[PDB]
């Protein structure tokens, strides 16, 4: 545990490419982000859920 | 006599 | 702004703006222990222009 | 010649010998990198480069408080662990361990006494960091993609003289500026001033007088004036004006008083030249005068004479009770001007002034000022100046002093000073910057020699900051040192850097137009933003050094240029030309190389001149005395051309019909030479300029033979010799080559070689044995050539396109193979260990198929884009999920799974099928589980080939012991082979002298078998946090495709068009139909015309082929076919063996011509060619049109091309995103083809649609499909229900940017 | 004028027209000065400096050319690549400056 520490992090900045343009922050990919095509199988799940809780009785 | 050196002056 | 995303591998990556905050806030505790502490206006003097 | 001429013959034309042939193309890394490392003995290795090199500048590490020193004794470098064919596969780092001998025992003791209390030296041994080794190809392999440098090149470190062409000031004038910039160390100006007033600035700072930088130095006073205006003595107011002078100076000046002689009547009333003058006072005993006012005493004048030079109104004192020599024609005032402007005179007075315009805003002290003003040039670690620029110094200012300082020399600043002042009133040529004479090419070598002396100088800090601390008494060595105090240093170096980039490894001419380059650009060049238009123009001095055709069309333009075919780089740095010494008329046959600084003052005679008899018979050679071509005579011509094609690169070289295109387009025929992929099955071309031969032979991309021994047999994969016709005695048995196979190369394409000997066939040595990627015949090759005709079809090639019929694909002579070699890691996680499991949850049994159970797909089983190669899961932490997810997973009753699926996915593409899979397993589980079959396979092979090898190697020890006993039953007699078992013993000595040799050979080969597999079975080193990796060498088989870029030998290129099937294509006569029909509009525009003489040729020995392979067809070995055969070809064509069937076979294709680049065929020659082949002498062919059946009412041009096809493929270019992963902090979708990227609406293309009238196609193109994240799925939710609307609030940028500024003192508040 | 005469064959028609010829007169592809270095003597090359050599280039690129008259042909092409690759940012600069 005393091996893998991760010290002194890569700066966002640092160019990647050899030329000053083309930095580290655009090849990098965000994960809280949804997508909306997740999103939109949502809506269609929660309203087929309605529709198929239609035979059943009330209670 | 412009510096524009904090540790030059300091020093 | 300012995220710390870690990328693959374990490695984290910090964008420059978090060094910057850093510094400021280093020194400015730095020269709070100094006014508290009573130090020499010289010692003082060169924190506050820090 | 030797078994490469002989089963093709190559005709050449043109008249030009071939006395002196150009060295090897990759000698310049290869020389510059062996200056660095020595690799010899112990008294060897002296000289100025290499470690030793700063070892010996700071060898001793001192320190003045205890008195103890290291001294350097020698050093030695050690073999290298791993090997090339190892360290490509595992991804290691190529170099040799490094170790060098310090003895730490100091000569200094306490008490002032002499040898130490240990008389004896430690003399330990400390390990340093290895250093990359430098492969035969010079590729610098430092990880497993190797990297080769680039050489640089940059202003010389000497003195120059460069004046502004009246720019930069108030009005048209002169500043005639000097420089004396060093090699390390801060620079130096001298430029003059609008005012006439000398101005020194040292490294760019305030502007001083320098009057005040010569009182620091030791000349003061009076003596800045005796050494820079000469004095002239008169009388002490005798009768008249009596001044004792002589005419040297009096020459063309006018005369403002009456200048006539005291005794003589001399001084005419208009005084011009004064010739007769002059010779009237050389001929009147002396230039004595009888004659004012103003005048600056320059005598050296406390109770008499005070300071100042300038009396100016009566002659105070009565002269006092040699004033000058400074007139207004020839000489100036300017240094005596500057002594009236500066108000420095005490020599502190001047230190404390350079003191604080080095130093602003500090007390200057005479102590601090003095050791600053001797370290900033008089210093020898401060101001470094290499040998070069004291010996380019010698040669502008002659001193007679190099090789022996280093640091600026006192009396140098005066002599700059003073060609200065004669420069700035006339009699000096200035020095131009962009002469290649003051350009001097920085290799590898210089480079990484600075990198390990920085290094050096580093730790050498550091051991002196740590030695105080630690005792040194009772001590020892190895531990007062910086594991890696400079390591580090040479580890970035090849990593990150401007100069070392990647290997362009995409064909055998790639590989050799890479290393002989010169860039402008790196650590220490003129950055792209800050070239200008000097530097990218071309000089013409570049004659012979540096080719001016090869250089990138792109922004950085004439910053990338390359060397010529035979030039060199001299010891200091210069760039180096061969030129023939030709005497008085007769040329002589000694070949000299002419440096370029050196050729200025010489003649130089061009080549192609008549040499029929003894002398050239014409009288007006053309020739370049100095830059511009005059016609000159036959009189003191010292040096002639050694050959034309020595100004043109060796890709340029290449181009066949050289001099008949435009210069520009010709640039771009070069650039698409280096960028064909190698494809299967190619063929050398018809019309060759002759130096593909050597630059692929030259190139470290065939195999060649290393002896003389004939083959035994080939095995398809490796190729075994014999020994030698010759072999010396107790040498190696026989000489084994491994053929590569298929393996990726550094730019994804296939690198694989072709045996070409058969059984027997005795070859000499230093021949090519099988040809490497796109060569066949040792000859080289870049792709396959069809008939092309010339004509408009229906529009289908309007623009700059080209159409292909479906047979260039039908054969499959364009198709080529890549490979991507996707990896995938195993890095374990917080929360748990990942794994490679068999089966991902949640996945469909029909995608698992072709997997193994370990997990990795079979070696040879075909995959699609998006198929699993890898199965991965990895843990995943407990998430909180929608009811409705719940409620539906309840129902079903399955259960949620604990992992994530994180499989290895292929992009989208042709899926090709897979080659190879190699798996690394860390050192605390190795081949346990996982991948144990492919170990056993390993081992399997590896024992299989020892046992081979083991085989062939006794088998060639029976037959030379047989051979050797022969001559003192042995069929009947296995046994005795080893053992006489006779009375005779003579042989046994030799026996066993013979046997112990190859015992020791053969345990040699056993232990390196076994330290193989020792090194195989122990494991791969990975980085801490992965561990198991795999990579997965998925192959594809690429055919021509519409879309695909495809150019040929000349600048013409162009996309292919919709291929049309074969019947479609123009019927030629004879049933013949052509491949590629391109536009012929592209003449005109593009003046380039080769293409068409190429046609032409192409087409002619294309005939000459089709009628000598038919005459064979009737009877083999004819008579007649030979004398055909012979009167064709220009005698060593006919050879007395059997070969001749042989021949027929390749010449059945076509004969191949050899035209040079500058002696190519004339009009005449093409056109008895033509004639001689059969085709009418206009070149041109009547072609009938296939589509419709009819024949066109005009000539046609049809001939055979040599076309490429470039790297620009068409499915790596196309893609398409619909919805991808978006940014991280912006929100927006990520950029470039590697992740779903998406095209960039640039500012210029949003004016577009503000142009025209649409605001509701930019208004969402900006806000609902990148920058609205909230409203980004409404306009999806709304696509995917079938009502076509969207809103918009307010994009992510903009918010963004209000909280950025919100963060400083700024205050954006929105309003209403 | 020996490019625009139009050929009499013998049996009363024309023959045909030159290829280049055409080009040239359309206006599609064709100009004067490239017909004329193409056919012609080249006239005379400039040199970096911006003055002329002396040294006459006769020749065309239908015909072999030295080493010493293709010098100068590379150095004008070099000097004219350079020189169209920085004025075309200037362009775009002054094209972003006049919108704004």
């Amino acid at each position: 545990k005393v091996l893998k520490i991760a010290k002194e992090p890569i700066s966002l900045e640092t160019p990647i490419g050899d030329e000053e343009d083309s930095h580290l922050g655009d090849f990098i990919e965000d994960k809280n982000a949804i997508l909306p095509i997740d999103a939109a199988i949502q809506s269609n799940l929660r309203e087929t859920t309605t529709r198929v809780l239609a035979s059943l009785t009330p209670r | 006599d412009r510096t524009d050196d904090p540790v030059r002056m300091y020093l | 702004l300012r995220p710390l995303v870690p990328l693959d591998g374990g490695r984290f990556a910090t964008s420059d703006l978090n060094d910057l905050y850093r510094r400021v806030i280093n020194r400015n505790n730095r020269l709070k222990r100094l006014i508290e502490l009573r130090a020499p206006d010289i010692i003082i003097r060169n924190e506050k222009r820090m | 010649q030797s078994f490469t001429g002989k089963k093709r013959i190559r005709k050449s034309f043109g008249r030009i010998p071939e006395a002196v042939q150009m060295p090897n193309l990759i000698e310049v890394q290869r020389s510059s990198y062996e200056q660095f490392l020595q690799r010899e003995t112990r008294p060897g290795l002296r000289r100025d480069e290499g470690v030793e090199a700063v070892f010996k500048s700071v060898f001793p590490i001192k320190d003045f408080n205890e008195r103890a020193v290291l001294e350097y004794v020698s050093y030695e470098f050690e073999e290298p662990k791993y090997d090339v064919e190892e360290c490509i596969q595992r991804d290691m780092t190529f170099a040799a361990p490094l170790k060098v001998k310090l003895r730490l025992i100091v000569f200094e003791t306490e008490e002032e006494t002499g040898a130490r209390s240990v008389k004896d030296i430690k003399e330990q041994d400390v390990y340093m960091g290895d250093i990359p080794l430098m492969t035969d190809k010079g590729t610098f392999i430092v990880n497993g993609t190797e990297r080769v440098i680039v050489s640089q090149m940059h202003r010389s470190p000497g003195v120059f003289f460069d004046h502004d062409k009246g720019k930069t000031h108030a009005s048209g004038k002169l500043l005639f500026a000097a420089r004396v910039i060093p090699y390390r160390g801060s620079w130096l100006d001298f430029e003059f001033d609008a005012k006439d007033i000398v101005y020194v600035r040292i490294d760019r700072r305030r502007k001083l007088p320098a009057t005040t930088f010569l009182y620091a130095l030791g000349m003061d006073g009076e003596e800045i004036l005796t050494t820079f205006y000469d004095v002239v003595p008169f009388e002490k107011r005798s009768g008249g004006w009596a001044t004792p002078y002589k005419p040297e100076r009096w020459r063309g000046v006018k005369p403002e008083f009456p200048l006539v002689d005291a005794d003589t009547g001399e001084e005419v009333a208009p005084a011009g030249t004064k010739i007769t003058a002059r010779q009237a006072k050389k001929f009147a005993d002396g230039g004595l005068k009888t004659l004012l006012t103003g005048r600056y005493l320059a005598r050296d004048a406390e109770i008499y004479a005070e300071a100042g030079d300038e009396l100016d109104v009566t002659s105070i004192q009565a002269l006092a009770d040699d004033v000058l020599d400074i007139d207004h024609v020839t000489v100036g005032a300017y240094m005596r001007n500057t002594l009236r402007v500066d108000k420095n005179a005490i020599r502190e007075d001047a230190l404390f002034d350079i003191y604080r315009v080095m130093r602003p805003g500090e007390p200057p002290t005479v102590e601090a000022a003095e050791a600053m003003f001797k370290s900033l040039f008089f210093d020898a670690e401060r101001y470094d100046l290499s040998s070069v620029g004291r010996v380019k110094m010698n040669m502008r200012l002659e001193q007679d002093v190099s090789d022996e300082v280093r640091i600026l020399r006192k009396e140098d600043v005066l002599a700059v000073l003073k060609v200065l002042v004669g420069l700035r009133d006339g009699r000096g040529e200035i020095d131009d910057i962009d002469n290649l004479g003051n350009r001097r090419v920085r290799s590898v070598g210089e480079l990484l020699e600075n990198q390990y002396r920085v290094g050096l100088l580093r730790m050498e800090r550091a051991i002196k900051e740590r030695m105080s601390s630690v005792d040194i008494d009772t001590v020892m060595p190895h531990d007062l040192i910086n594991a890696k105090p400079a390591a580090a240093a040479v580890r970035e170096f090849f990593g990150s850097s401007q100069l070392s980039q990647f290997m362009d490894q995409t064909n055998p001419l790639s590989e050799i137009t890479h290393k002989r380059r010169l860039s402008a650009l790196g650590p220490g060049g003129l950055t792209r933003e800050r070239a200008g238009f000097e530097v990218r123009d071309v000089h013409p001095t570049h004659y012979g050094r540096i080719c001016p055709i090869e250089t990138p069309e792109g922004p950085n333009i004439g910053l990338i240029n390359s060397l010529a075919t035979h030039a060199r780089v001299n010891k200091y740095g210069f760039i180096e030309s061969p030129y023939r010494r030709v005497k008085d008329g007769k040329p002589q046959d000694e070949v000299v190389y002419m440096s370029a600084m050196e050729e200025s003052k010489h003649v130089i005679a061009q080549s192609n001149i008549k040499v029929a008899e003894g002398e050239i018979v014409e009288d007006l050679v053309p020739g370049r005395i100095n830059g511009e071509p005059t016609l000159l005579q036959k009189e003191t011509v010292d040096l002639m051309d050694v050959s034309p094609r020595q100004v043109v690169s060796v890709a340029a070289a290449l181009i066949p019909f050289l001099e008949n295109d435009d210069a520009n387009r010709a640039l771009m025929g070069s650039n698409m030479q280096r960028q064909a992929v190698p494809l299967v099955q190619s063929d050398a071309p018809l019309v060759g300029t002759g130096m593909e031969a050597v630059v692929a032979r030259d190139s470290g991309a065939v195999v060649i033979a290393k002896r003389t021994g004939v083959v035994e047999q080939i095995d398809g994969t490796r190729i075994v010799i014999r020994a030698t016709e010759e072999t010396d005695p107790a040498r190696s048995g026989v000489d084994i080559y491994r053929m590569s196979k298929f393996q990726r190369s550094n730019q994804s394409t296939c690198i694989n070689q072709r045996p070409l000997v058969k059984v027997g066939d005795r070859i000499v040595a230093g021949d090519i044995i099988a040809d490497g990627p796109s060569t066949e015949l040792g000859e080289l090759a870049l792709g396959r050539n069809a008939l092309v005709a010339f004509m408009p079809w229906n529009g289908y090639n309007f623009e700059d396109s080209i159409l292909i019929s479906e047979r260039i694909v039908r054969d499959d002579v364009f198709t080529s193979i890549h490979i991507e070699e996707f990896e995938v890691m195993a890095r374990d996680t917080k929360l748990g260990p990942e794994e490679i499991t068999r089966d991902i949850p949640n996945v469909g049994e029909e995608a698992l198929r072709n997997l193994d159970e370990a997990g990795i797909v079979a070696i040879g089983a075909e995959v699609q884009p998006g198929d699993i190669l890898v199965g991965k899961v990895t843990p995943k932490g407990e998430s909180p999920m929608t009811p409705e997810e719940k409620l539906l997973r309840a129902i079903f009753g399955e259960k949620a799974s604990d992992v994530r699926d994180t499989s290895l996915r292929l992009p989208p593409g042709v899926a090709g099928t897979i080659v190879d899979v190699r798996v690394f397993n860390r050192h605390g589980v190795d081949k346990d589980e996982r991948a144990l079959a492919i170990e056993r396979a390993e081992i399997d092979r590896l024992g299989k080939d020892r046992d081979d090898e083991f085989a062939i190697l006794n088998r060639n020890i029976s037959g030379r012991l047989k051979e050797l006993l022969i001559g003192k039953l042995a069929q009947v007699a296995s046994g005795l082979w080893w053992q006489i078992a006779l009375e005779d013993e003579k042989a046994m000595g030799e026996l066993e002298s013979l046997r112990r040799l190859f015992d020791e050979n053969r345990k040699r080969l056993d232990r390196r078998f076994e330290d193989k597999v020792d090194k195989l079975q122990r494991g791969d080193e990975l980085p801490p946090g992965v561990m198991k990796m795999v990579k997965v060498f998925v192959a594809v088989k690429r055919k021509l495709q519409p879309g695909d870029k495809m150019a040929g030998r000349h600048g013409n290129k162009g996309v292919i068009s919709r291929i049309l099937p074969i019947e479609d294509m123009p019927f030629l006569a004879d049933g013949t139909h052509v491949d590629v029909v391109l536009n012929p509009l592209g003449v005109p525009s593009r003046m380039n015309v080769g293409q068409i003489f190429e046609t032409h040729l192409g087409w002619a020995c294309a005939n000459l082929g089709k009628q000598i392979t038919n005459l064979l067809e009737d009877w083999q070995q004819g008579g007649q076919k030979q004398a055909l055969v012979e009167r064709l070809t220009e005698e060593e064509l006919p050879d007395t063996e059997e070969g001749l069937v042989e021949l027929a076979r390749n010449l059945g294709k076509g004969v191949p011509i050899a035209t040079p680049v500058f002696d190519g065929a004339r009009m005449d020659d093409i056109e008895g060619h033509l004639e001689m082949a059969g085709v009418n002498k206009s070149g041109q062919s009547i072609l009938f049109d296939g589509l419709t059946g009819e024949q066109f009412k005009r000539p046609v041009t049809v001939g055979y091309i040599y076309m490429l096809k470039l790297h620009h493929l068409v499915d790596d270019k196309i893609h398409a995103r619909s919805i991808g992963p978006y940014s991280l902090v912006t929100q927006q979708p990520l950029g470039g083809k590697a992740q779903f990227g998406g095209q960039r609406f640039g500012e210029m293309e949003v004016w577009a649609l503000e142009a025209y009238g649409a605001a509701y196609t930019l208004q969402e193109m900006l806000t609902v499909k990148s920058d609205d994240v909230a409203g980004r799925t409404k306009v999806y939710e709304s696509i995917v229900r079938g009502d076509d609307t969207f809103e918009a609030g307010i994009p992510e940028s903009f918010n963004v940017l209000v909280k950025e500024m919100r963060s400083l003192g700024l205050n954006v508040e929105l309003e209403n | 004028a020996e490019l625009q005469m139009k050929h009499k064959d013998e049996n009363g028609r024309e023959k045909e027209i030159n290829a280049i010829y055409m080009m040239a007169h359309s206006g599609a592809r064709g100009s004067q000065a490239q017909m004329k270095q193409l056919g012609g003597m080249r006239g005379l090359m400039a040199k970096p400096s911006g003055e002329i050599i002396e040294t006459p280039i006769v020749s065309n690129f239908k015909e072999g050319l030295t080493v010493q008259e293709y010098f100068n042909s590379t150095h004008g092409a070099r000097k004219g690549l350079a020189d169209t690759a920085l004025k075309t940012a200037n362009s775009g600069y002054l094209t972003r400056r006049l919108v704004d």
